[PDB]
């Protein structure tokens, strides 16, 4: 869960 | 450098307060024009998107924890209502640069380096290759990115997993039996009818919907226009296309069927309202997509999943509409209990918003206004869909708490399926590792779908300058920010431990900072010693504490939820009017007041307390929820005269009502004018209904005792007076 679309990594 | 100066202040030489100091700027942001890319005033971030508690950030942890003072950012992502005023310059070749590392955006503080051909991240003093785009007649230095703290960018296919959707509404409403009584549902299918034009529709792809509840949910199929009632029932409580349609292609249908609706439940006996079920079926009617559930009820949930009585599931709903981007507004309008403290919670998880109407009654045509008004301001109001928001601090700053309205769960990422226009947020920060520069910083980014099928990114870098002067931190403390700061605090010792415990919160807040700028900073006898730009601390949480929200003694569980709901996302400029409100001298009011400079000049406002209140004068106070007009038991007949008619001051107009017309009067027409200012803002939709109160039956007595309490300065039931807090304070803080 621990990743979205505005951090782009 | 030119830091701040603490300019120290006798507490007790300045009563009655200096209230206008609530209208003035937060400490200067002091940062070297050679620390910006382009040295503007548009350089750093302004506070109407950012106000950071602390403009000299404590270098390290010891002197944050010593200082007393909260670290928070007071963030507001937009400043009104449309978004087609006063917008932030915007980015559309689709070149973003970011740090390979903190993921941090180009902004007007990093450095470039060797010969400009590499940047060095300011948050974490990364070296990042520049891209040969930037310097394709323009430089670099032309760019809004490089030129401003705010601004926004078309967001590239990347920051994308589906195509941007269109605004979606799901008006779900209430049309058992005491929606028909009130003339809620009247009043409901009326404003819509009248606003069908007011709501959004920029890329004319807005869709719409509307569910009518009962013990049962209906529904409605609406054909195109270019076609030409269609109600299905569906009282199994267990248990899309043409249900939520084109509000363009079926306008004249629309029209058509909100018409019908008041006269197809226009003698319902049933006293049911489904909401838990009905709540379900909008889910899966706009889950799809994502969009908003619009409900207007004035009937506590009494069948079917998530009844209430005199609930998890609401949780657990707010839980899966952050799957699908779903967001739930609630307008509450009945004089029965409502259980704001347990429906609020659909809202606040949804980054939507409650708006409750005690006494709600068809029967005062005031009630209407104040409805209607704010249901088409909040129908009209401009969103995003999708959206999320993170602040992303410099080397040694976290962003351990997240306040507001929106859905956030173990991560530093604030979801917004909607993100509203007339809402703030606060974000605490804590300084873990020793800053080594002498600056700090903190960039707000927000990913957001508007509502106008585009993808969008809207930063906001502030820059603040870092010290080991206790001094400087105090002299560069934003009281209003911080005041924001222990009110959010304390809004959640309340909504979870106790109000008790939240009043004891509040007061301390104000203890520790006078006692640790009396022991930690350096004639006289006995003043209660403070700086100049927190003087206005101790008047807002000593005020605060008598809020309704916070206030000892009772207040319905309603008016009580309501508040807190109110004083948590309420925009800085108004959550202080709420707590301290702005009260007009209007009888010696200045010639200039009342009248034109189309925007009506205000008088300078006084102190919040009755000891300004002569027997014959007249005086309007304003708190950002009502307006009180108090005149005088012993106002001349010529001033009773000059505002409602007559010369006879027990002839005059009492309770919710507003001032009549009359004509030859310019004093009438002045006193109109002020009040109609006071209502116009394009950044709220409350619409604040006016309350008249004469002073030296039972209905006189509840209005004077209202109006009275809103004095904050006064001693109020078992609160001390502002006066007499001070004093208790200095008591405390000696040895
Ligand atoms: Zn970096």
């Amino acid at each position: 869960q621990l990743k979205d679309l505005e951090s782009q990594i | 450098r030119p830091m701040n100066q603490l300019y120290p202040i006798d507490l007790l030489t300045e009563l009655p307060p200096p209230i206008t100091d609530l209208t003035l700027p937060p400490p200067p942001l002091v940062i070297p024009p050679e620390r910006m890319l382009v040295p503007s005033e548009l350089s750093n971030a302004s506070p109407d998107y950012i106000r950071s508690t602390l403009n000299a950030v404590p270098k390290n942890s010891s002197l944050l924890k010593k200082s007393k003072l909260p670290f928070g950012l007071v963030i507001r992502p937009y400043q009104h209502l449309y978004d087609d005023i006063d917008p932030p310059p915007l980015n559309e070749d689709g070149l973003i640069v970011r740090c390979r590392r903190c993921r941090s955006y180009m902004n007007p503080f990093v450095t470039f380096i060797e010969q400009g051909r590499r940047w060095r991240c300011n948050f974490c003093r990364l070296a990042n290759d520049v891209p040969m785009q930037m310097d394709q007649p323009k430089s670099r230095y032309d760019r809004n990115e490089i030129k401003c703290a705010v601004m926004e960018y078309m967001a590239p296919k990347e920051y994308t997993l589906r195509q941007p959707p269109p605004a979606t509404y799901c008006f779900l409403i209430d049309v058992s039996q005491s929606s028909i009584k009130s003339g809620l549902l009247a009043t409901t299918i009326n404003t819509l009818l009248q606003n069908l034009d007011s709501i959004p529709n920029h890329d004319e792809r807005t869709r719409i919907s509307i569910l009518c509840v009962d013990n049962a949910i209906h529904y409605f199929k609406i054909p195109l226009d270019s076609e030409n009632i269609n109600m299905m029932d569906i009282a199994d409580l267990e248990e899309p296309n043409s249900m939520v349609v084109s509000l363009k292609a079926c306008r004249q249908n629309i029209e058509t069927l909100l018409t019908k609706i008041p006269q197809i439940f226009q003698s319902n006996l049933i006293t049911n309202f489904a909401l838990g079920p009905a709540l379900k079926s909008a889910y899966h009617l706009i889950g799809g997509v994502g969009g908003k559930i619009i409900v207007v009820s004035g009937t506590l949930p009494n069948l079917g999943i998530g009844k209430l009585q005199r609930d998890s599931f609401y949780k657990n709903f707010t839980i899966d509409c952050s799957k699908v981007q779903i967001t739930v507004d609630l307008f509450l309008a009945s004089e029965d209990y409502m259980d704001v403290a347990s429906l609020s919670n659909l809202s606040r998880f949804t980054a939507g918003q409650t708006h409750f109407y005690p006494g709600f009654s068809g029967k005062n045509p005031n009630d209407i206004v104040k409805f209607s008004t704010e249901f088409a301001k909040h129908i009209s109001m401009d969103f995003c869909m999708e959206t999320v928001m993170r602040a992303r601090g410099s080397t040694g700053l976290r962003m351990s708490r997240f306040y507001g309205h929106f859905f956030n769960r173990s991560s530093d990422l604030c979801a917004f399926s909607t993100m509203p226009r007339d809402q703030s947020y606060l974000f605490e920060v804590n300084v873990d590792e020793s800053i080594m520069a002498d600056y700090c910083y903190v960039q707000v980014a927000v990913l957001l779908s508007l509502n106008n099928s585009q993808r969008r990114i809207r930063i906001i870098t502030l820059a603040m300058p870092t010290t080991e002067s206790l001094a400087e931190v105090y002299a560069s403390a934003d009281q209003l920010a911080i005041a924001s700061f222990y009110n959010s605090k304390a809004v959640e010792k309340a909504l979870n431990s106790s109000l008790d415990d939240a009043r004891v919160l509040i007061n301390k807040s104000v203890q520790d900072i006078l006692a640790t700028y009396k022991k930690e900073i350096v004639a006289g006898g006995a003043p209660l010693r403070l700086c100049a730009n927190l003087r206005m601390f101790p008047l807002l949480m000593h005020s605060l504490t008598k809020h309704m929200a916070f206030r000892s003694g009772i207040v319905p569980s309603d008016h009580r939820a309501s508040a807190l709901n109110n004083l948590e996302s309420l925009p800085l400029k108004y959550l202080i009017k709420n707590i301290y409100p702005d009260v007009y001298s209007l009888h010696d009011m200045a010639d200039e007041a009342g009248l034109p400079v189309g925007t009506i000049v205000l008088p300078q406002p006084i102190n919040a307390t009755s000891s300004l209140f002569e027997r014959y004068g007249l005086y309007l106070i304003d708190n950002g929820n009502e307006l009180f007009l108090w005149m005088g038991g012993d106002a001349v007949p010529a001033l009773v005269f000059d505002v409602f008619g007559t010369q006879d001051i027990f002839d005059i107009p009492i309770g919710k009502q507003e001032i009549p017309v009359v004509e030859n009067s310019e004093f009438n027409q002045r006193v109109r004018n002020i009040i109609n200012q006071l209502r116009n803002h394009d950044d709220v939709i409350t619409y604040q209904s006016l309350y008249i109160v004469r002073g030296a039956a039972r209905e006189v007595a509840t209005l004077r005792l209202w109006a009275s309490s809103t004095l904050v300065e006064d001693k109020i039931l078992n609160n001390e007076s502002y006066r007499e807090f001070l004093q208790i304070m200095k008591a405390r803080i000696s040895k």
